[PDB]
């Protein structure tokens, strides 16, 4: 059995990280690999047999370790290695083998505001006699972002959900897609439409709209 | 094996082929099986520079290569620390398997001699292997297991053959004292045997007397088979074969 | 060469689990199959394999319930779970280690892609799919069993500026998810930005367009 | 055979395998069992040069070639009159065996087909042999009889193709009236496969449409298999064979 | 060359040496320089599937390959609208040369036959290349130009001659009437002479009588090489080599 | 497989220009070379090659003044022009045509990296370098013969985020240029940020620190 | 001889893009090709004999012509198609080969803001008794920018210079390197340096200044 | 020969090719010119087992093999009594020539080094050979005379370098004292280079350091070229060799 540290980590691009992997016994010999996962993918295999760098992996990579004690080290992290990391090890043949909890890690990048769009309820959205509206704020950092739903002026509360793509190897921001939820009928109503947008890096607040009719 | 028959099949239950991977998992040396859990061959075969683990498969005793093929997986390769070429000596090593192997009576170990044994000229002993049958050529696509007896020489004999027709002074020792000479101009391993056992039936008991180390070709005349004498080497085995 | 799993996406409680690993081009001869879990939000956990030697390997928990095997006829290999619980809920991955041993996992070099399985007493229904005309989109709806949905664009020729986001559980306990692209004003018409969309347990494929 | 799996042991009951006799007998050319004492094969197999019967055998439907070797033993080879290269055509032959064969569950006829069948491209057919799997590449060392399924051509789609990248001129007829084009970039027969049966399944019944004859190559894009047209020589055939 | 000597060094002054891109420029086939810009070869040496020109040079008059290379580079190739294989005829290819040559006393064109010579039996000729010098065997590497001196064969005697030994009935043509026929079982062309010119002194004059084309292997009994008849396809010549 | 060119860069009116262009490795044996010219703010205009035959083809313009040559015992391909202008200065570059061929620019598959020669009646001046502290960068002045001059971070190993802009014209019929990289605050200090300069026919090499 | 058309383009992303190329004598047997040039280096060969595309070239690009009109075209522009094209040509073996005259073509994105930094005259920049102030604009699209340079408040006129880089196969915008002359003493003169940096898209003048102490 | 040029036609008028009897007179080993009749080469290229002086010729310097050949016969073998194999070491040995050479400019003997001379690292050496270029292929058919400089190793580094990647203990001594190192990736001796020269300039003269021996492929990591070092054996030459 193992523990893995720390659980989570967030650098600079560029940033000099390690990785610490540490068991109650011995692995049997040298039996201690690292695997990385990204963003719904299958792990791939990054280092085996405690140090041997697996082909087509950039040298960014090294790890090794005293034998119960083992590091992973990056020497200069990209937004390409956002992803989880876990150790996995084996104490004998047949017998105790395990994976690590798994660390996370998230980098770091120069701010950017979030491009909005929004799209009018139509076709199915209201054939379906349901109704739905969508505030979409693209390519975002930080995280430190939020929306609040308008009608008519008045601010609305429940009745939404919001959710966020992970991090990209290149694009490295983020979107967010925020919805709102009505009947036809109370759609047919209403007339103003708004979405009202803040996120740490802007002058102020931010506001977009559409009107029915 | 040159000269001898397809060998019957119970005959040599302790039989091993290695096989590395390509195209196939392709046979190319001997073993025996010397205890459940290992393996004794020579050290040429995987030597002196380290290899792969995933390259290796262990086949124990069939009557055809490849067609009933049950692959066994690898734990460690130990090599003897004095090894660098076979004709200097120490031509010896040990592989571990990953699990052991159940004992049956179509699969046994061989015993090792007692440090004592010198086995003298006229001892009956046999090699068995899956090697070449003629200088030149392969053994045949159904690829059975042969032996042949073959006669032991003394090492005396043995080094003032190698030195008929050759420049090497006399008193250059070819043949040294780690080694055992057998064979002859009809009875002889040739390629692909490397590894294999060496077995003198004494007392009623079958012995492993050597390994199938080098040669100066299959069969020429005056150039005597070299074998690895496995009783030089028995406390080096006994470091990690649990006895 | 590479792995493909296969798999229900939705069992009910107390059926027994098959998955099959296939191996493509060549053959697993001499190597060993391992299969891995994760479930939700969980890392990592082992199952079992099977030797190059046919020798089998279960974990801890897994002896319980677990049967893995091999049927070279077909190059493919097989896991079966007996008596599922709602804690089965996970993806499970087939993997091969290179040197053949049944019971390693710090050399797993060769993954599938993976197979997600749900277990449920409830019925899957296939989805609607809203069109977001103008940036534009492809929103899917209403749908159950979320985890095999699967969205694409022009047929998959449409490889660029797709992304697409976490399903949500809608109050209604199904679930919703949309997919959007950027587009450039004069691209309009321009463009077909066709929408491609299946549910495979619920059996649905359906198809739109966008456009103002 | 490039593409496709290992045959099932009771799937195709008909299929030969012809031995030439060297250090082994040796597997070089296909057959088809028409016949309790016939053999459909290629001309090119064994002609146009006379070849000594001593030289030559028979070996029924195995799993696996070499293991469970019967050599039977010919009596008779008669070549079509007009043969002397396989693109001129007439590339098709009979052997007389000296025995008559046991018919069987293990070993048994294909059927030939009426002169009227045409066979149009979606007829689902497949070739069977021991070839090479690759283009440059041997059959792997267990030896297991291999199958693909095969897309038909039509003969003028298919003389077309053989004119792209070509310096013949569009008028010359490379692919001629007694023959067949089958298969693609993927799946294909290969070297070894020669002289062996494409059979299409028709109203249930199996019947052989083709004798593998020549091609430009293994799987090549534009340069489809060349197989005899079985239909074209029924009644050369059936001046040796009893019907 | 089988049988003959070393040429001597002003003897041949068209020959020429195909060249093919690889490790080194390698020569693969022969050809005789008939007009300053032009070159006359094989079909089969360069088709039926078209080549990248950047893969093809020419050689001019060496004595020994490699020595003292000067490659030219090819323009243009043109080859027979007919041809496909070598046994089915119209085996005739010509090279156009990028830049002209310039003719010297040790580079000359060879004359093209009238339309009205036949080149009977006792006709003395000649045949010359850089090909094998026994049937198994490459021309050893200072390798000198060779040449010998071939009796020609009435080809209605040479088709006889191709039907002994042969399943191939007596109706059927295997010389054509574009086709001659020369050599014994001492003295022919073997493999890499292909593409080169046969050649026969009339009347003082050398003329080219024939392209080396195909055979049933290197000095066989009862197999006389044969050559594309040149005569035969001085129309087609002509409406590209501008006489 | 690959060209490399070798020239003066800078040179005196009436002088007569050599360059060399040399195969690295293997040989051209069977090949060609040809010549290739780029004047400042001009398209391409072809000087003249060699054949696989060692025959020689010049343009319209270069047979006045110009001569090729091969050199087997060095793998080297050369040009000389005699009596050169103000309006010979351009970049040149040596191409090779698979086929042999000595007058044909339709497939010049392979190419150098090209020299770059100017005609002038001045003297040469290498630069100084001011660091630009904290973005942040390292500005190269006062120089002349442009051409050749290159600038490199952290002895190349600062392969990363270095902008580098066209020379200006000073008012002094000189040259500057400017070098520059975006840095994180965290890395101030913690990164080294070493420039590399050099001015070959200047025979200057010069290197500096940015720190705030 | 030839003549290449048009003279230079500009296309969105994504779009249809065709260019032709004509002469007065048909070329001698399908011998010609097009090359492509980048920023700052040797051409590499796309096309030959009329219509083979070379290995490793991007199924994106085609050509055929007519034996005397000659067309490339591009399905689908990257921005890494920014370049120059030229066709080539032959007529003759010896004689008639050139060159056309060339082809530019520009990758329309949307609109970047300039990031703007301010460097003062230091070391070197000083130390060399001219001086010299540095005023970069990174990162912006279209080119429609500009900048005023203020001194104590009073604009300042000629004394400076600006460049720009090429349009990047993925930045696809620009930087662009504005700079103000002075000595060294007259530096220690004035306290207020600005640049006053504009651009088509912008909220205002981005005034950046810094103080001499 | 791995990197480096072409020789010039002057620069290494020592340089020996030993010729084989075959189909022709084939290169297959090394050696140097060291008196008007007396050529040094390997004892592995000769030995250990006698050969027939009918089968061997010595050929003096060419720049291409086999073009110019004037092959001298061999009076005498004489290798030295303690060689068997490279790796154990006394790899050298001497031919006597049946006559003296002229000697000339175009053929000039190299110096042997005073017995005190170490050839430290930083050393100028050069070694020559007509061998293969790359670890798996020949030299091309115009058999150029290759040269490349090499940097040498001190014995230690060397024996420390063999052990990286290896079995073989630290306490074995894989490099003996009579061995001398060379050599890296870039820069290397292969496949019959053998028994060649390496030389160095010392004071302005070029003397012979070591006679290439052996080592574990051409130009792979960590594995430099093992040469006989020439200053070991000088009193063993001195008994031959009048001086």
């Amino acid at each position: 059995q193992m523990t893995q540290s720390p659980s989570s980590l967030s650098a600079s691009v560029g940033d000099r990280v390690t990785i610490t992997c540490q068991s109650i016994k011995s692995v049997y010999n040298n039996r201690l690999g690292w695997y990385q996962q990204k963003c719904g993918k299958a792990p791939k295999l990054l280092i085996y047999e405690t140090s041997i760098l697996t082909s087509g992996v950039p040298s960014r990579f090294s790890g090794s370790g005293s034998g119960t004690d083992f590091t992973l080290t990056i020497s200069s992290l990209q937004c390409e290695d956002f992803a989880t990391y876990y150790c996995a090890g084996g104490f004998d043949r047949s017998g105790d083998t395990t994976f690590g909890q798994g660390t996370k890690v998230e980098i770091k990048r120069t701010v950017a505001a979030p491009s909005v769009c929004i799209f009018p309820p139509s076709d199915e959205c209201l054939k379906s006699g349901t109704a739905s509206v969508v505030c979409l704020l693209n390519n975002f950092y930080p995280r430190e972002a939020k929306v609040q739903w308008k009608v008519d002026n008045a601010l609305q509360s429940g009745n939404s959900q919001e959710s966020v793509t992970c991090q990209d190897s290149k694009d490295c921001t983020y979107s967010l897609s925020s919805t709102l939820t009505l009947s036809k009928a109370d759609y047919e109503k209403h007339k103003v439409y708004a979405c009202e947008v803040t996120h740490q890096g802007l002058s102020s607040p931010v506001t977009k709209s559409f009107n029915r009719g | 094996i040159v000269g001898g028959q397809e060998a019957p099949r119970s005959k040599w239950p302790w039989q091993v082929s290695l096989r590395v991977h390509g195209p196939y998992w392709m046979h190319f040396c001997g073993g025996s099986l010397i205890h459940p859990q290992w393996v004794l061959t020579a050290a040429h075969c995987v030597g002196p520079d380290v290899k792969d683990l995933a390259a290796l498969r262990v086949q124990l005793r069939e009557q055809h290569l490849y067609y009933q093929d049950q692959l066994l997986p690898v734990s460690r390769i130990i090599v003897h620390p004095q090894f660098y070429t076979a004709q200097i000596g120490a031509d010896i090593a040990l592989l571990e398997l990953e699990e052991p192997v159940n004992v049956s009576s179509h699969v046994h170990t061989v015993t090792l001699p007692p440090a004592s044994e010198t086995f003298p000229p006229g001892m009956p002993c046999w090699v068995t292997g899956w090697g070449d049958v003629d200088n030149d050529e392969r053994l045949p696509p159904p690829f059975p297991l042969k032996q042949v007896k073959v006669p032991i020489m003394e090492n005396h004999i043995c080094d003032a053959k190698y030195h008929l027709g050759a420049y090497t002074g006399d008193d250059v020792r070819i043949v040294r004292d780690d080694m055992l000479c057998a064979g002859n101009t009809r009875r002889d391993s040739c390629q692909g045997d490397s590894g294999g056992p060496l077995v003198c039936k004494v007392n009623g008991t079958w012995l492993q007397a050597g390994v199938v180390s080098w040669g100066e070709g299959c069969a020429q005349p005056n150039r005597p088979g070299i074998y690895t004498r496995v009783t030089y080497y028995l406390d080096w085995i006994h470091h990690y074969v649990p006895k | 060469v590479q792995l493909v799993e296969s798999g229900p996406g939705c069992v009910k409680p107390s059926e027994t689990l098959s998955l099959t690993c296939t191996v493509s081009r060549f053959s697993l001869i001499g190597y060993a199959i391992t299969w891995i879990r994760q479930p939700p939000g969980k890392g990592l956990e082992w199952i079992g394999g099977i030797s190059s030697a046919a020798t089998t390997f279960y974990s801890s928990w897994a002896k319980s319930r677990v049967t893995i095997s091999v049927d070279t006829s077909k190059n493919q290999f097989s896991l079966k779970l007996s008596s599922v619980t709602a804690a089965d809920t996970a993806v499970y991955y087939c993997a091969r280690d290179p040197r053949g041993y049944g019971a390693a996992l710090d050399r797993l070099d060769l993954w599938g892609q993976g197979t997600c399985v749900t277990v449920s007493s409830f019925s899957t229904k296939g989805p609607s799919v809203c069109p977001l005309a103008p940036c534009l989109g492809c929103l899917v709806k209403d749908y159950f069993c979320e985890c095999p949905v699967t969205v694409s664009w022009n047929s998959g020729a449409l490889t660029s500026g797709v992304h697409t986001f976490p399903a949500v559980l809608q109050s209604s306990g199904l679930y919703s998810l949309s997919s959007v692209v950027t587009v450039p004003s004069s691209s309009l018409g321009t463009q077909t930005y066709i929408c491609n969309v299946n549910h495979k347990p619920s059996n649905t494929k359906v198809d739109k367009k966008v456009e103002p």
